[PDB]
């Protein structure tokens, strides 16, 4: 059935050019009302991002197939400034510094990206079910898209659109 | 006191006698047999009225394949199949939508989505023989949104039903209004919350193919909705994806000439649903009488193919082509003080009875 | 049956203001005079930059009929920050709902929007103004930090209000919590005392309210319409609330405990989309000292014998019994698409018969859909299903139906005659009309014949002039009457006595009065109301058997009475009406044996 594109394909095409011989897939974060706040909670200084490792493996099943991975977040209007840091999860219960950012006083929503290739590759190798990232203020007054459960009604479902995700690039098995 | 059946050539193909003339006296009665013979290979006008509120964003793309595939399936049920298209969301007023200046024309703005400004009802494509045009109209359709769960379904339906000159409904066709949704619709008095206290007059209010009284008139009642749907000979198919399917199902007893079914979670049955609904609607025959004649009482009994009898508009089921259904009509005069119309619901032919009387 | 519909007081407001949208009475405890309160939600106010803000007008009654706005709010939109408005009063529909208790007037604006402090929003939270004494305070129970649709941001508080006899304010806010709806009940003392014009969100200590519930209750609109009354015998008025879209849009009515909001009762409609619970009212309609519940369902469809459904509207009437049970019956509308039951207003004891009466409107009925108000009398067995009086609107649509009967209020006596009056709005024509209740006269008419048995040869008296001996009988009758309110002491009645009328017109009457030589006699009677029956006696004789149809026949004795209606009026020219539930045509018989 050629002609029109499905949402998943068009959305990916645009996603690969939103931030300013390989296949690309996306793994989206788990719903905050489903898992993010069940392992702990959101706090007024930090935010958590969890991902389903099994779902990731379905796209990129091997630690030697992955070529690149980026963590994509949609930052909402900031107005003035925010200094934040990003941490990786270790031993399933500890966090360590990975990278950081100075956030500009944007007027509009903007996509940010982090290079997490090594992180995903390690999590891909680890025989774990839940993987994730932690962000915190260097006290945290920057909002990002999603991370709420009080939104229902007609817009209940679109709430999960443009939520943070891992953009994964990998070598085709056919090419090896 | 008598009953006269014209010996003139009938101008009806399905419902005969087309006209009946009777004479009554108070305390007297007369009767006649009304015959209905459903046809095979009807011309069919199918208009898609689609809910394009945010909750439908996962379903709009599923209509990208209900053009050519449906046309093929209908080839064995119809003679001339035309497709039309339009859409609805809600009343563009507080509290149903946000009125904040930066999102009023983009209710999805907070999620950084490019949504279509909210609207009541928009006509997109007139009924046409060109299937490609239908598919194009669907493919370029954007998704909108609003705040409250219920949608302005009944309001859009009425306009779709009454605005014949804009939709392009044919008299010589089976008129099918297909409504696609997920949640329930707003009721006539729900609009009081928005400050709308003016009853829907049931008229056609499209300007540039857009309904422009959506913010000044309230939602239609079920009474008004069924009245206009029957008057315009429109059969209604409700295609509902959510659990609210049952809500629509249970309104069917209140809305004669209406059928409802369920859309699968993968929308794999959109074309099958339309075809089954059509085939089921054509197998149900029932009549109602519009009696504006004072002092006259009508009593109609249906005589079904299996010999069973069903009173009033209860109707006969499992009627096929080459299968006649009879209705035994008794007319009695009770008091001294025009004509009445007896018509099958969903048919484009009626029987008009004139009543002469003396005392 | 006793409303004066011939000379009602007609009031009007500015064109397009929807004057008459909401009506009530204003009765200060001891100011000697009473006013009518008529809302006009789309009225153009004097507020600095506010368009169609809405207003409430206090209309007088004695002498002339003029209306003036009440300055509940004489300012505009207060700023939150420089060039950043806090609130939006344009199109707030102030005056959409007005209620008063003694000198306390509560007027609401259900479409009021504000931004909240957190973010620059425009949410339809709703506000009310409570005026008492010489002070006015703003009451805004939903204007809190619990914002957005998940909170009270879309509350539209003030959509529907009432007063609790305990001096509490019951407010419905149907849009709360994604339109689950919320009831909020506070104290008058707290509303007035805990007030600071520089504070937008105010907490009260004695406030009761409903809470959130599961999403399955979303879009129910609880608190769409409210009423109060005692439904558990605790001496504290409880809270009755319509929830028209509840239970798969069947509609429900909830009764909450007026002391702690524990739910007490649940009424559910039968038909989807009948919008059961649109309007509610409570009153004792059968004299049992227990409030009864009246629930409207204006879109109800009543199927006929052929299965055809006609939209007529329905009112569910349920009597409260001591056991906690309710006895429910159903009253159907009379006209299609008239929406009978869209407005229910207790009249108090309109005809002073010991049982409260109630008005039910059908705003789109009658010729040209002008609107009809039906008056239903009460009785010891519950509401009488047959209306006793029909009130028709007298105005034609100019752009929309007059909607006469859209809003009604009774049980207040303005002309001070003991019989409560009724105010009916007709907002489609920007008018309001006051119908005053006439005094009711109950009449005891006596009639006797002495002897009842006589014959043609029973000669007992002589004729006047010529002393011819004839058979005779005496016809006695008497009259007493009274009322319960302010009625003239002297009641002027017209009475007529007929003899032997039981035959074909043109036939000779055998029984004639001795002095008039006539089958009929009449008198001008003046009686003292509340006194003893005034008696009179007429003497009749029989004609002999030279002029007859038969020889042994019945002699009917018949008496009829009516009011004079020339002297029968109070100081405002309001005439009394005879009790319409009693005969004014009575009879006795004498026979020829
Ligand atoms: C007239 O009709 C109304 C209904 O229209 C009826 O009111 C409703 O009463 C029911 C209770 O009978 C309310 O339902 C819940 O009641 C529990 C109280 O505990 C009972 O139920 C639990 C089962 O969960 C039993 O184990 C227990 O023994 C009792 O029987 C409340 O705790 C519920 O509160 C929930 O919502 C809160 C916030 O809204 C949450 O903070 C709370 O945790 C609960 O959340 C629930 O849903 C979550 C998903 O959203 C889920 O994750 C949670 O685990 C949990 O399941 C709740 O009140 C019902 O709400 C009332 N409805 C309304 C509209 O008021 C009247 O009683 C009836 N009147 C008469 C006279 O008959
Ligand atoms: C059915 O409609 C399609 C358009 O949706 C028509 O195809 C177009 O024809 C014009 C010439 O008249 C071309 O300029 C367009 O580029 C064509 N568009 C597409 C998408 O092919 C088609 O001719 C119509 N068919 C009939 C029988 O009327
Ligand atoms: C009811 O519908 C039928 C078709 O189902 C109409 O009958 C057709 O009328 C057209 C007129 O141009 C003829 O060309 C067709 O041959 C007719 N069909 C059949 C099967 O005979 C009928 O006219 C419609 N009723 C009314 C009152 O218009
Ligand atoms: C159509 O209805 C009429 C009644 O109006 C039927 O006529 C009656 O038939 C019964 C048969 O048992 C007789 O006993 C009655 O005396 C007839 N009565 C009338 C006109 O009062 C007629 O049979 C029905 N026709 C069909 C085909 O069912
Ligand atoms: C309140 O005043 C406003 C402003 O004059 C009126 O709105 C105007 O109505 C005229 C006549 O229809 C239009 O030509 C203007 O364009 C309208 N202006 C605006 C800003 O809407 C409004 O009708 C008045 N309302 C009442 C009840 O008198
Ligand atoms: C109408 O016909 C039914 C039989 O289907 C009969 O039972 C009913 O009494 C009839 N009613 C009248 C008013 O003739
Ligand atoms: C009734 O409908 C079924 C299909 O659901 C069909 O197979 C059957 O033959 C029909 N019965 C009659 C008497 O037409
Ligand atoms: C409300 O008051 C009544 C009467 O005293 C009592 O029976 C009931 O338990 C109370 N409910 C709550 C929730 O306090
Ligand atoms: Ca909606
Ligand atoms: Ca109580
Ligand atoms: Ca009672
Ligand atoms: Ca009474
Ligand atoms: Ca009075
Ligand atoms: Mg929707």
């Amino acid at each position: 059935p050629p002609g029109p594109l499905p949402e998943a394909v068009l959305a990916l095409y645009n996603s690969t050019r939103d931030r300013v011989a390989k296949e690309v897939t996306r793994v989206l974060m788990v719903e905050s009302g489903n898992q993010i706040y069940d392992k702990f909670k959101g706090t007024p200084h930090s935010l958590y991002m969890l991902f389903n490792t099994s779902e990731l493996r379905e796209a990129v099943p091997e630690p030697v197939l992955l070529s690149r991975a980026e963590l994509r977040l949609l930052r909402l209007k900031l107005k003035v400034e925010q200094h934040v840091e990003l941490y990786q999860k270790y031993s399933n219960d500890s966090w360590r510094y990975l990278s950081n950012r100075l956030l500009a006083p944007s007027d509009s929503p903007e996509w940010l990206s982090f290079d997490v290739t090594g992180v995903v590759r390690q999590w891909l190798t680890r025989r774990e079910a839940i993987e994730g990232f932690r962000l915190s203020a260097h006290t945290l007054h920057v909002e990002i898209n999603g991370f709420n459960s009080g939104r229902r009604g007609d817009l209940a479902t679109i709430h999960g659109m443009n939520r943070p995700f891992l953009l994964l690039m990998a070598t085709p098995l056919e090419r090896a | 006191v008598h009953v006269i059946i014209p010996t003139e050539n009938e101008i009806n193909t399905q419902v005969t006698p087309g006209e009946v003339s009777i004479q009554l006296r108070p305390g007297a009665e007369a009767n006649f047999m009304l015959k209905v013979h459903p046809l095979k290979k009807y011309p069919v006008d199918l208009y898609y009225l689609v809910d394009v509120s945010a909750s439908m964003h996962n379903n709009i793309e599923k209509l990208n394949s209900v053009g050519n595939d449906l046309s093929r399936k209908m080839a064995f049920f119809s003679r001339d199949f035309r497709l039309g298209f339009g859409s609805y969301v809600d009343k563009t007023v507080s509290p149903y939508i946000s009125i904040h200046p930066e999102r009023i024309h983009n209710q999805c703005s907070d999620y950084n989505l490019d949504c279509m400004p909210p609207h009541g009802y928009i006509h997109v494509l007139s009924l046409t023989e060109n299937i490609t045009e239908f598919e194009k109209a669907v493919h370029r359709q954007k998704i909108s949104g609003n705040i409250d769960t219920p949608e302005g379904g009944f309001d859009a339906m009425l306009q779709a039903a009454v605005c014949e000159s804009h939709i392009g409904w044919r008299k010589e066709a089976k008129r099918l209004l297909l409504v696609m949704t997920d949640q329930t619709s707003h009721l006539a008095l729900d609009s009081k919350l928005a400050g709308i206290v003016v009853p829907n007059d049931g008229n056609c209010h499209l300007k540039n193919n857009v309904y422009v009284k959506s913010t000044t008139m309230e939602h239609p009642s079920l009474g008004q909705l069924s009245e206009k749907l029957i008057d315009n000979n429109i059969n209604v198919i409700f295609a509902v994806q959510g659990k609210q399917f049952h809500w629509y199902k249970d309104l069917l007893p209140l809305l004669p000439g209406t059928i409802a079914g369920e859309i699968e979670s993968k929308a794999a049955n959109l074309n099958n649903l339309v075809v089954e609904a059509y085939q089921k609607l054509i197998s149900e025959v029932k009549v109602q009488v519009e009696n504006q004649v004072q002092g006259i009482y009508f009593n109609i009994t249906a005589i079904c193919p299996d010999g069973s009898r069903k009173p009033g508009m209860e109707g006969c089921r499992n009627v096929t082509s080459n299968d006649e259904v009879l209705f035994n009509v008794t007319v009695t005069m009770k008091k001294c003080d025009n004509y009445a119309i007896i018509k099958p619901i969903g048919f484009n032919e009626t029987a008009k009875i004139h009543i002469h009387r003396n005392c | 049956f006793n409303l004066d519909v011939d000379s009602p007081a007609e009031y009007s407001g500015p064109e397009g203001s929807y004057f008459g949208f909401a009506v009530d009475f204003f009765v200060p405890s001891a100011s000697s005079r009473m006013f009518l309160l008529v809302g006009a939600p789309k009225a153009n106010t004097t507020q600095p930059g506010i368009v169609e803000g809405g207003q409430v007008l206090k209309c007088d009654w004695s002498s002339t009929r003029r209306c003036q706005p009440i300055e509940f709010d004489a300012t505009g939109n207060r700023d939150y920050a420089k060039d950043d408005p806090l609130e939006f009063k344009s199109h707030q529909w102030f005056g959409a709902s007005v209620r008063s208790k003694q000198d306390k007037i509560l007027a609401c604006a259900p479409l009021y929007h504000w931004r909240t402090e957190m973010k620059q929003e425009r949410e339809p939270v709703g506000t009310c103004f409570l005026q008492d004494g010489t002070k006015t305070v703003e009451y805004a129970p939903c204007r809190s930090q619990d914002i957005d649709a998940d909170g009270q941001g879309f509350c539209q508080g003030g959509f529907s209000i009432d007063f609790t006899k305990a001096d509490r304010v019951l407010l419905g806010g149907p849009g709360s919590f994604y339109w689950q709806g919320q009831l909020i009940s506070d104290q008058v003392a707290e509303i007035v005392s805990k007030y600071d014009p520089n504070v937008y969100s105010i907490k009260y200590n004695n406030q009761l309210a409903t809470r959130t519930a599961q999403a399955i209750f979303d879009d129910s609109y609880l608190g769409y319409s409210v009423a109060v009354g005692d439904f558990n015998g605790d001496g504290i008025d409880d809270f009755v609330s319509g929830v028209p879209r509840a239970a798969r849009t069947l509609g429900m009515v909830y009764i909450y405990d007026g002391k702690n909001m524990s739910s007490l009762y649940n009424f559910t409609g039968e038909q989807m989309a009948a919008y059961f619970g649109f309007s509610v009212a409570a009153t004792d309609i059968n004299g049992d000292d227990y409030a009864d519940v009246f629930i409207g369902a204006p879109l109800f469809m009543d199927r006929g014998s052929d299965g055809k459904l006609q939209e007529v509207g329905q009112v569910s009437v349920s009597l409260q019994r001591a056991s906690g049970d309710f006895q429910t019956t159903k009253l159907n509308g009379f006209e299609v698409f008239a929406r009978f039951g869209s407005a229910i207003a207790p009249l108090g004891d309109l005809d002073q018969d010991g049982f409260n009466d109630i008005a039910i409107a059908a705003p789109y009925g009658g010729e040209d859909k002008k609107g009809i108000v039906y008056i239903f009398n009460g009785r010891s067995t519950g509401l009488n299903a047959v209306p006793s009086q029909i009130l028709e609107g007298q105005w034609a649509a100019r752009s929309m139906p007059p909607s006469f009967g859209y809003s009604m209020k009774g049980a207040t006596d303005i002309d001070k005659n003991g019989y409560p009056d009724l105010i009916v709005g007709a907002f489609g024509v920007d008018r309001a009309i006051l119908y005053r209740a006439r005094p009711v006269i109950t009449v005891n008419a006596g009639l006797e014949v002495y002897p009842s048995i006589l014959n043609q040869d029973n000669k007992t008296c002589s004729l006047p002039g010529t002393a011819l001996k004839v058979s005779c009988f005496n016809v006695r009758f008497c009259l007493k009457a009274d009322g319960k309110g302010v009625l003239p002491r002297k009641l002027n009645f017209q009475v007529e006595l007929l003899l032997d009328k039981l035959k074909q017109k043109g036939a000779i009457r055998r029984a004639l009065f001795l002095y008039s030589r006539s089958p009929s006699h009449s008198k001008n009677m003046t009686i003292s109301r509340g006194g003893l029956m005034q008696c009179e006696e007429l003497i009749a004789y029989l004609r002999d058997e030279s002029e007859f149809r038969d020889k042994l026949t019945p002699i009917t004795i018949f008496m009829e009475y009516r009011l004079d209606y020339r002297t029968a009026a109070d100081t405002t020219g309001l005439q009394p009406i005879l009790n319409q539930f009693t005969p004014a045509n009575i009879s006795r018989q004498a026979h020829i044996l």
